[PDB]
């Protein structure tokens, strides 16, 4: 026939096979090749499948062509129905085939249910055969997408979620519940999702006062410094501070602390630590002032009257902690002056709300879309994994108090949350530096625990080998779309359960879109063609040849320079 | 309806009659559609045909050459053109019986025709020493004399092009087996089908698939119908060896 | 030494006249501008590409502040060569050079976009 | 002939030619090179490239002379196009020569 | 002109009107047009002479001896000029089939002829016992007597210098092909061709690319022009030892 091939030695998990004629070559050009699918058996309806882990073609002067494929059952079919395992035995000789359309469709198509299927690709190496997720455990274990660059690891982020947001319910008309929210550092998913909420610096108002304990400790304080009355007394403006603005029941005022999330302004924190660090005392140890009122001494019932810049100090002796917060006074007003800082730090997160903060994150305001996106290219390096660490707290304890209302009223979570993280090395690297310690954290704690409360995480990133050990081997499902780094390729290899032969260099050789999905969500991991993003990720980039070819400007850079003193 | 924009509506419309794909619909259907056009132009006394006469004598088996995109395209993007719709090779063409049927008359000379057979030879044979299936081409020269045949084959042995034309010695008859030896034979470069008579008696011998290559510039012959054929008529023997 | 950085000529000149000396903007433009900092002291070096630094680099982030309110094609795109950049931006985190890592550091990972 | 070389071993990524006869010396020590670039077709309008990635000449006493190329298949062309691919199978033996200067520049110019 | 600007446009004539490379302008048609003028201006005939006349003068296949080119550069700078400009080597050298034409006179001595011969045979030769391609030089004398000629060969026998001469046996026709085995044959060193209606017919039994190199003293050998020619004329025999 044209294909005459079988079964010559077995192994646990390990098959030799040998074809004998091949007397029609488009069949190993297609169905032959490392990942196809063979049929080994004796009869027709009870057989083994088997991927391709590896082939050898030998041809030598007078003996037969060696050829020789290296097969590992992926599992067995029974009668147009696929079962999982390696468990069963062939023994040999058994006649192989190339598996037909109806085997291969057969093997996505039985281990998930119809309504739990997820289809955004199909096979590489067969298109008629879609491959299909198990949807629920695609995106309730966290995604790792990886990839050089070049490769779509973009558009594969995009397609998925497109996919998720077109799918519906039969019987409702208008949006999904799907809620996806997008950190970009490139600007790229805004053309894939022209109906999406989409917030760059210059409108994005993040409060700088729903920063907790330790994120505003990051962002002001020094950690390599460690100065216990500074950090003292930077809680006790605060605290003092949240106290002041608070307006509602006196039950709730006493339980304010430092970490609760609460308006304060930083203007009267700076003003009371520059006051304090003024401080003066008489002969009773306690620091005496005087302001426009009259004078008073520094107690719990006076200590907001150092929020006010205009106050004198009266007292013989240098106070307790005078000449001691000097160098941090002009820390904290040179963040606060800083223009690149008005979206955290200026006055619009004066008059934004807790909760309109929320409605913002995930787009429950006004316009309600199912994607996100936070173009954070604006945002300056140094306080990128504060915004991160910030909405991703945010969001992780908005997920977990979800469930703890839903608790009382014993019910699950009504919505789930999926945070995309593209360039995620940036964010939680290898590395226990502290300038990305808290970023890390934050996605620490959603990669170990927000799979319990509805917070997950997609990691695009183009050095998987950056990212954090820990946070990578909490996600479960991971697509590798091409990856040419060979430390990128050998820490992949470490970070990808069994599936020998596979990984080991087909991810050099991957065609862009096609890309490598493996974990609990499909049934056997397979190389897949990612379909087309018909609505791409593009980001709009500065070409420097189309711009350098053309006439040398002169109109432009005059007003380069007098907006920037305008400003 | 511009010069393209006419040229992307009559292919569409040739697709839709036919159902048929579309790399023929442009390079093999239109062609023969036009060249009837310019057939009737000498005398065009008929405007209304009906469409189980012209549409039929159109769709022929055969590809005739066509001069205006023979000029317009040019002798290179012509053949080109030829190159990607016909005669489609992959990397691991596979050992099937090739029978290359070429049109010989007494104006061509030996010189160009052998260029073709070495052309011929060495993209259709795989005659390598650690193979297990070599395969050869069979060659069909027609219309030509039988001095001037015998001549184009006494030059072809000399110059170390060994073949086999079911004829090992003087009075033997036509036996076809050399043929299939010859093509599954490492050291006989191609087989050389003697007339039409040999091309008949060797099909019905052999059993693995047999593809048809005709290059024709006048005439062409009546060969069976269940086998593949691809028929090009060109203008001159040179043009072959730049399409096969 | 340092009559570049602290002579009187650097209290006469202005903001806009530093931009046309550093871009080449000036009374005779070119396509490039060769800072020559071999006579530079080398402890006030990384002072100096630090400062230039980020110079140009807030001037392609003001480019971008134009650019919307304007909304027109017409773009300045700058190329920085760093010849010897391992002493300009190095590994040690030592306060000597701190100046030019995080301006260079700047330029490296939000200069894309400006 | 110039050079007779043939594919004598497939390998999912890797490809193993031998050199048979070089009557030309000039084709080994620039179009043979460690990174020079083979063609691998037994027609020449469909073929697949590879690039050199080891070799070994051996003589011996008597024998003939072990000219061996190991190489890598980066990709194909069809009719000077050249499409950047992975694991587009070969079937050995297939006959080798050094890749045209027009294929060479494809691999750079159609991207 | 100064002596550093005349020069280098003296050749920029020739090498304009000829298109001709860099080493076949300065070492072959400079060094022939140098000679070429003092022959023209000390005799004291004829000095008026046409420009044609004077380019097929010089344009002779013939590196012809410049006198005033041997002091004025010294005896090693002469023969490592003539070396690296038509004696080109490479790191592999091709099993060519190179025919040496020596001219031999009375007055050379046996031994210097015999240094020469070693000098060509560890140049041009790979007798290797693991070579799949072995070649050895051609060797070619004229313009000796055959006693002297013979005495030559006598001694190159006793001192284990194994060559052939087409000629395998006493009364022996001369048989070609006994210089051909012996081309690849590793046991012997050289081919002996004895005179010039040997040299002719054992180029047309060579059907691998050959080449010629001639050193001669007064009189240089007609070869035919369509093989590869170096025609080098030296002050002695002894200069050939040193550029070969
Ligand atoms: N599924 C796909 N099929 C075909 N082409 C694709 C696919 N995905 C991406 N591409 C192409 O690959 C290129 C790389 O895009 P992308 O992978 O998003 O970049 P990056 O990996 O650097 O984020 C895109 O220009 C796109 O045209
Ligand atoms: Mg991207």
């Amino acid at each position: 026939n044209d294909i005459n091939a079988e079964v010559v030695s077995v192994s646990p998990n390990k098959l030799k096979i040998s074809v004998d004629d091949l007397e029609e070559f488009k069949i190993a050009e297609e169905k032959l090749g490392v990942g196809s699918y063979l049929r080994v058996s004796d009869n027709q309806d009870v057989a083994l499948l088997a991927i391709i882990d590896n082939f050898s073609i030998e041809v030598k002067e007078s003996q037969k062509q060696k050829y020789m494929i290296e097969a590992s059952p992926i599992g067995l079919v029974k009668n147009g129905k696929f079962y999982r395992g390696g468990d069963s035995l062939a023994l040999p000789p058994k006649k192989v085939e190339p598996a037909k359309l109806d085997e291969i469709i057969s093997i996505y198509s039985d281990s998930i249910d119809i309504n739990d299927r997820f289809t955004f690709s199909s096979l590489s190496l067969n298109t008629k055969v879609s491959v299909p997720v198990n949807g629920n455990r695609f995106f309730n274990k966290h995604i790792a997408i990886v990839g050089s660059t070049g490769s779509g690891k973009s558009h594969t982020v995009a397609k998925i979620l497109q996919k998720a947001v077109d799918e519906k319910q039969e019987g409702y008309k208008g949006l999904n519940n799907s809620h996806i929210i997008i950190f970009d550092i490139h600007s790229e998913y805004e053309n894939a999702f022209p109906n999406s909420n989409v917030l760059n610096v210059d409108t994005l108002t993040l409060p700088y006062w729903l920063l907790n304990g330790d994120e505003l400790e990051e962002l002001f304080l020094d950690t390599e410094a460690n100065d216990h009355n500074q950090r003292n007394v930077f809680r006790q403006a605060i605290t003092l501070n949240k106290k002041i603005h608070f307006q509602g029941d006196p039950a709730t005022k006493e339980i304010i602390s430092f970490h609760s999330p609460y308006y304060f302004d930083i203007n009267e924190v700076i003003n009371y630590i520059n006051n304090r660090n003024n401080e003066r005392k008489n002969k009773d140890n306690e620091h005496i002032w005087s302001d426009e009122e009259g004078n008073f001494k520094f107690d719990n019932e006076n200590a907001h009257r150092l929020f006010k810049e205009n106050v004198t100090p009266d007292g013989s002796s240098a106070g307790a902690l005078n000449g001691k917060l000097l160098n941090f006074v002009d820390r904290l007003q040179s963040k606060i002056f800083d223009k690149r800082l008005d979206f955290i730090l200026g006055e619009g997160s004066k008059s934004v709300t807790f909760k309109e903060t929320l409605e913002t994150l995930i787009s429950y305001g006004k316009d309600k879309s199912n994607i996100t996106i936070l173009d954070v290219s604006g945002v300056p390096f140094e306080v990128l994994s504060i915004c991160v660490s910030l909405i991703s707290r945010l969001i992780f304890e908005f997920g977990y108090h979800s469930k703890k209302i839903k608790r009382k009223s014993n019910e699950n979570q009504d919505i789930p949350i999926l945070i995309v993280y593209e360039e995620a090395h940036k964010y939680a690297p290898k590395s226990d530096l502290s300038k990305y310690r808290t970023s890390k954290e934050a996605i620490e704690r959603i990669a170990k625990e927000g799979r319990k409360y509805g917070v997950t995480l997609l990691l695009a990133s183009q050095r998987p080998s950056e990212i954090s050990e820990t946070i990578f081997s909490q996600c479960n499902t991971f697509i590798s779309m091409r990856l040419t780094n060979p430390d990128d390729q050998n820490y992949v290899k470490r970070l990808l359960p069994d599936t020998v032969g596979d990984i080991t260099n087909l991810l050099p050789s991957l065609k862009e879109g096609e890309a490598l999905i493996m974990g609990d969500s499909i049934s056997i991991p397979s190389i897949v063609k990612i379909e087309k993003c018909t609505i791409p990720p593009s980001s709009i980039d500065i070409k420097y040849l189309d711009e350098w070819r053309k006439e040398w400007v002169d109109s432009e850079f005059d007003k380069i320079i007098e907006q920037w003193s305008k400003s | 309806k511009s010069f393209d924009d006419q040229k992307k509506e009559t292919i569409q419309i040739i697709k839709n009659h036919f159902q048929c794909e579309d790399y023929e619909a442009e390079h093999y259907l239109y062609s023969n559609a036009f060249r009837k056009t310019y057939d009737i132009s000498c005398n065009k006394k008929d405007r209304r045909i009906k469409k189980s006469d012209f549409v039929e004598s159109i769709n022929k088996s055969k590809v005739l050459f066509n001069i205006w995109f023979y000029q317009y395209e040019g002798r290179k993007e012509y053949l080109r053109k030829l190159k990607e719709s016909f005669i489609r090779r992959s990397v691991n063409t596979s050992p099937y019986a090739r029978f290359f049927i070429l049109e010989f008359q007494d104006k061509t000379d030996i010189k160009t025709v052998k260029d073709c057979i070495y052309k011929i030879q060495s993209n259709w044979s795989n005659l390598s020493k650690r193979t297990d299936r070599p395969y050869s081409p069979f060659l069909l020269f027609h219309g030509t004399s039988d001095a001037n045949l015998y001549e184009l084959k006494n030059q072809l042995f000399n110059e170390d092009l060994i073949f086999t034309d079911g004829y090992p010695f003087k009075g033997s008859v036509f036996t076809p087996k050399m043929l299939i030896e010859g093509f599954s034979n490492k050291e006989i470069h191609f087989q050389f089908i003697n007339d039409i008579d040999d091309f008949n008696e060797t099909l019905n011998s052999i059993n693995i698939r047999k593809e048809v290559y005709q290059f024709y510039t006048e005439n062409c012959l009546d060969i069976p119908s269940q086998l593949p054929q691809v028929n090009i008529q060109v203008k001159d023997f040179a043009d072959i060896k730049e399409i096969v």
